[PDB]
């Protein structure tokens, strides 16, 4: 009942059609790491 | 329908062919059907856009 989801939902797929989400995940997580494997 | 117990009816885009995304910022096929509403849905291969 909150008329808030599409506005939301497009930040919500836009982070990927731009793969900053990518970008967000890898900065306070990156795959690197000491243990490369 | 079969979970629910509600209607339907199976009808057709012309183009058949995701519509197109115009210069006009406006669309025919799937699309363009629902800017004038002529249709309700879609239920088929969907290609995912902002």
């Amino acid at each position: 009942g909150s008329p808030y989801r599409d506005l939301f939902s497009q930040r919500i797929l836009e982070l990927q059609d731009t793969g900053d989400l990518d970008v967000l995940k890898q900065k306070w997580w990156p795959h690197t790491g000491r243990c490369d494997l | 329908a079969k979970a629910l117990g509600f209607k339907y009816e199976i009808y057709q885009a012309p183009d058949g062919r995701y519509g197109h995304q115009l210069h006009n910022t406006s669309w025919n096929g799937m699309i363009g059907e629902l800017i004038s509403k002529r249709a309700d849905l879609a239920i088929s291969a969907i290609t995912i856009t902002p």
